[PDB]
């Protein structure tokens, strides 16, 4: 004789079925046939039946509404001559007036979802054609969506879902169903949950280590709700269409501070397909989020390459950019080089080089003597995968070039009595701007030329001024800048002579002060049988012991435009020399500004 | 199947292994080929010609790996599953039927080698392994046949 | 009848003998003569021994690689007609062939150490000249190290050895013996650790505990290493040259967060010697690090002093910057004061006071009326010791130091029609800036000086602007500026007077704009016999109610920049007063800018 | 051994102590010639002029601090125990010999005073402490005899 069975339970389900479930007794080593007792009480029929079964369970169709059950089940030894238990207690089910079928749906967006109702109204069923369905008491759905399937049971077609927007504390939207304007407390539960997740990974520059991450800011509406990343790994590669795998295993996730999970595998299977997905598993009913996979070695994340150096090539002046493909991949990658002037903001100039074998690049640069910043950053050449971070910035080092590419601008100073043949001559000049000079001058050296002593050349280290005796009836000089590779490849000359220096080719000349920063001089020539190269004018003031300045002109100027500091109280003289190959004529020289 | 994709990706694998020894400075300095007593059961630079040989040979190496307490080497040793998986994935590309290589059945004495001497044994493996991916690469465009 | 020997182990000693070892029977108050029978068993020849002897362990010369030795133990009483025990069981142990001695060698850097090793190949020992030796498989040893010391074994020396640099898991240098070019498995392992730890410590300011640390960062490579330190205090002061002595104590000393290891000695004495050492205690003997000494008076770390002021002297003008000695130590003390001007960044000037009764110091510095932050810390006078913390930092407060230095500049405006004999003079002058100041300027005392009514004071206050009557033939006013001290020690003059008014001697005045920020304004002088000693320029807008302009200038001066806003479209009247002894004398005015 | 060292650090370790007693606020307000009855037996102000009565007075002064819980004081029982070591070795630099002083065999007296009034025994000995360390830095100048 088995003991009753025990713990008699009512469900509903989402069918509308009553579910009557029990448990066999825990000391029985034998199936058990159920004998279940139960009465079905409404208002105005009573139905008796007593059913067999050998299932720990029975469905009875279609549960009335206002309605009592009352059930006993008992049990006996399905084989042979069993005895049977004796009954189990009654247990009483009270129903309510208003069915929905189903009570509630969980799905995703874009899906397609159908309900089905009766209304009770005074222990009768009425006509379909009368039942309106209603959402969240705001409007009337539309009568084109509704649908009689049967006079009792109406029911309503959502079509292409959207994701319900949670108001205040429920998840869910209600859907009513109602006899005509009036409605009724009771509603539908529909929750559309975005399953969209996206999860992304990248594995790390050193291919230990595969990081996974994940956003929560679709599901933060639903409390209850537990999140569990499930994965499936397949031998080789990743399939064309992912697919859920029914052996999965879970992934220990951490929620980090961006509000973001991360999931880490280490050890890494460099081949193998992770396929993945998120379990949502509701109080009610699991749902897994589309599965992607991922091919660890497609989501790479590639260290910056190494050793990165930029040197601007000696005599050929490319800024030359070398460096070491970062140790994975080894497969052929192509890559990124930025360059700029360095700065607080870097105007980067983008290069792309996609040959494998190549580790060195040369690009030609508008200043040679600037520092350059330098990153570079790598792909696979097939574009299967990612780009590497840049790499640390790369600066030249300042070094000469090549030679400088002129030699400076001099001029002279004469200190001598008009009764000596012998005159001192003092050279000036200034030192080359970066555009002459490239990056460096090392010295300076005067090459002399004369009729008598020939060509002669004498050293005059980083100084500036120089001074010679100018004893013969012609002497030219030069001055050439010298760097580590050499000397300047155009370089000015001036030829001293005496003769020459009675021609007068300057007709007038005249100064007018335009304002305290800007005088105009012009001039006027004569013909004149040599072919003049250039003018210099030079000024000076008469009150100061001032600097003599000087400025070359072409000769192909009448007029020009001095911006230098000029105080119209004071007495400045300006001096215009005609420049011949002969050398330098003679001056025309006025101490006045011209007042007509 | 894309039969080309199959043979870069073995090319991939290999020339992956080889570096991840290349990391381990210990086995760098060790000769591949020069021998060490004790250890002539494991399978070190001795021509391998074909599909049956060289799986043998991962799944030999697969056993040593997998005893050895290293972080390194067991993600290599996945490293090591993909790539047999591949050779076999491959030769089912040409029409030969691989047979799944058990490992040694004489692993009984590989754990005397691993207690009395560690060292010996890790540098020689390593170096060993690396030699024979790098003679994997090399026969892989020979047509190699099953 | 004694029972049988217990615990029969054999363990090999680092020479590579055998040592047998038995436990006596723990019921025995007695003591025990032992009987040990062995057997080696060699592939070539048995040999049996007997061995009697009192000690519980026996040592068997030199093992013989690839043998079996069976080892059996009997007791009985030493004293007197003993009975034997039975037997011990048997116990066998069986050798490997290849024998290196030692097995493992622990030194510190800087060590010497030597290997000695036996190769058996085919139950051979072959001639040391063949045995060969490897470091790491990586490399062969140096021939010229290698010993012979005999037929059947080879040595290996080392000399000044570094420390061994850890390769992955393995802390140890693996050195090998090998017959020729083949080599065998097994190795020798070489464990050098960096003894040289130091050991820092410091005593507190109120000499109630001291505190020493050390750092981890040399031996975090060995797991299993144990550190505990181990201290001796001296009864007095610490020894010229510190060991290990027999007697130690440990000390319980915590990791911090830094890396560090702190130990607190609390209480203290302030004159004991604490001799400290870390002793490293590997599963295979005890390691010593270097010891030190250290004296807890000569390691104090001084409070800052305390009670620091910094005090301009009223009178004489030096910051004056007084403390309070910190009670430790007691001794004589040197101190270091950093003083400047406060701001974001201070620009700290270094003073050291030698002098043990000083407790004050008066240092110029430039500007009297600046805050200056000034720091104080200090260090036995002696040198044993350490530098005390900076002091919690000291400002001056502004005060008046001085009266002021000079007078304030000021001119004169006349309200007057030219038919009265009295006109209405307002002075005006601006504010005296810091440097004439100094610090604050209380009121300004207006000095009148006349022929008739002598000399008398008028208080204007803190006005700038003060309007008296001028009615004498001559008339001197003198602005004092009065602090908290007195009035100002150089004071501007200027004298009115009416005769003087017609004297003219700048015989022309010009003023040119150079831009709309500056006016050179020129003028001219006549020989004259008045001595002058300054000129004044004024200049105001005609086209605005603009404030009347003016500025002194030397009369060594002829040309002048005014920089102030011009605009050339407007008309400005420049005022040339030429100011000599007995006054102002007549203004030169032009009313344009000089065209020409 | 530096005699100048040795005098100069005598002077030391009495100021400190002076200093010590210094900072306990309640000692200070309390006369330390005054005489209050029952602690008769601490040598209180009495003219030290010799060696051995002084160290004689550091071992009675031993005695008391180590009986009463107090963490200054204990340390300060520290700076008294070398005080007195530097006592001894410099009475060694003078070719005299200091029997180690016990102290005052009489001490089961001393507890009596302790439990029925604390306060009393405590700011009269530090006092009277600080009193007798005041004359003994005095008296190291003028050629303290044995």
């Amino acid at each position: 004789k088995p003991d009753p069975p025990l713990g008699l339970h009512m469900e509903i389900t989402d069918d509308g079925n009553l579910k009557i479930s029990w448990s066999s007794p825990p000391l029985v080593p034998f199936p058990l046939q159920y004998q279940v007792k139960y009465s079905e009480n409404s208002t105005t029929v009573i139905r008796e039946a007593d059913k067999i079964v050998s299932a720990t369970s029975l469905l009875v169709d279609s549960i009335l509404p206002g309605s009592s059950y009352e059930v006993q089940v008992r049990g006996k030894r399905l084989d042979g001559p069993g005895i049977w238990s004796d009954w189990s207690t009654p247990r009483v089910f009270t129903t309510q007036d208003v069915i929905y079928f189903p009570p509630k749906i969980l799905t995703s967006v874009g899906s397609n979802v159908s309900f089905h109702c009766i209304y009770k109204k005074e222990n009768k069923i009425v006509p379909s054609k009368e039942i309106v369905w209603w959402m969240n008491l705001a409007e009337k759905i539309p009568q084109s969506q509704y649908d009689v399937v049967s006079d009792h049971v109406s029911k309503v077609t959502f079509f292409n879902l959207n994701e319900t927007k949670p108001r205040g504390k429920f998840t869910y939207d209600a859907v009513y169903c109602c006899n005509e304007h009036e409605c009724h407390h009771r509603y539908a539960e529909l929750y559309v949950i975005d399953v969209n997740i996206n999860i992304s990974c990248e594995t790390d520059g050193y291919l230990t280590k595969m990081t996974c991450r994940w956003s929560t800011s679709t599901i933060q509406s639903l409390a209850e709700s537990t999140l569990q990343l499930r994965y499936h790994r397949s031998s080789l590669y990743c399939s064309d269409i992912p697919s859920i795998h029914p052996i999965s295993e879970p992934k220990d996730c951490y929620l980090q501070s961006d509000g973001f999970y991360e999931c880490i595998f280490q050890p890494i299977f460099l081949l193998s397909g992770y396929t993945m997905w998120i379990r949502i598993n509701h109080s009610l009913g699991s749902l897994d989020s589309p599965p992607t996979c991922v091919l660890p070695d497609s989501v790479v994340k590639p260290l910056p390459p190494s050793s990165v150096k930029a040197e601007i090539t000696i005599n050929i002046g490319l800024l030359k950019i070398s460096w070491e493909k970062p140790v994975f991949p080894e497969n052929n990658l192509q890559f990124q080089i930025r360059y700029g002037l360095s700065g607080k903001e870097v105007q980067w100039k983008m290069y792309e080089v996609y040959d494998a074998k190549s580790k060195s690049v040369s690009l030609p640069v508008p200043d040679l003597c600037a520092v350059y910043a330098v990153q570079v950053r790598c792909k696979r050449l097939d574009g299967l995968g990612y780009w590497s971070n840049w790499s640390n910035p790369a600066y030249t080092v300042v070094m000469d070039i090549k030679v400088p590419m002129r030699g400076p601008e001099f001029w002279r100073i004469i200190n001598g009595d008009t009764m000596k043949k012998e005159k001192n001559v003092t050279l000036l000049w200034k030192p080359l701007m970066k555009n002459d000079s490239l990056c460096s001058v090392q010295r300076y050296v005067i090459n002399h030329h004369t009729s008598c002593n020939g060509t002669w050349s004498e050293d005059v280290g980083n100084h500036t001024k120089f001074t010679f005796l100018w004893t013969e009836q012609a002497h030219t000089v030069t001055v050439l800048a010298i760097n580590s590779i050499g000397a300047s490849v155009a370089n000015f000359n001036l030829t001293f002579s005496w003769p020459m220096s009675k021609v007068n080719i300057v007709q007038s000349l005249s100064a007018y002060p335009l304002n305290s920063s800007c005088v105009i001089v012009s001039w006027i020539l004569s013909p004149s049988d040599y072919k003049l190269m250039y003018f210099i004018i030079e000024w000076k003031n008469l009150n100061e012991d001032g600097e003599i300045k000087w400025l070359r002109i072409s000769s192909s100027v009448k007029k020009y435009y001095i911006h230098d500091h000029f105080i119209p109280i004071e007495k400045y003289q300006f001096s215009l020399y005609p420049i011949f190959m002969e050398g330098v004529g003679k001056p025309k020289i006025i101490n006045s500004f011209t007042q007509d | 199947v894309p039969i080309q994709k199959v043979q870069d990706d073995t090319k991939t694998l290999i020339k992956t292994i080889v570096t991840r020894i290349n990391d381990i400075s210990h086995t760098q300095s060790v000769s591949s080929k020069q021998k060490v007593t004790g250890l002539d059961f494991i399978p070190g630079l001795h021509p391998i010609l074909t599909l049956s040989k060289m799986d043998q040979t991962l799944a030999v190496y697969q056993q040593i790996l997998t005893s050895m307490p290293s972080r390194n080497v067991i993600q290599i040793s996945n490293d090591l599953e993909n790539l047999r998986d591949l050779l076999h994935v491959l030769a089912f590309s040409k029409s030969c039927h691989l047979p799944w290589a058990s490992g040694l059945e004489t692993l009984d004495s590989l754990g005397g080698v691993l207690e009395a001497s560690g060292y010996s044994t890790e540098v020689v493996a390593l170096s060993r392994l690396q030699g024979s991916l790098q003679d994997m690469l090399w026969q892989l465009d020979l047509s190699p046949g099953c």
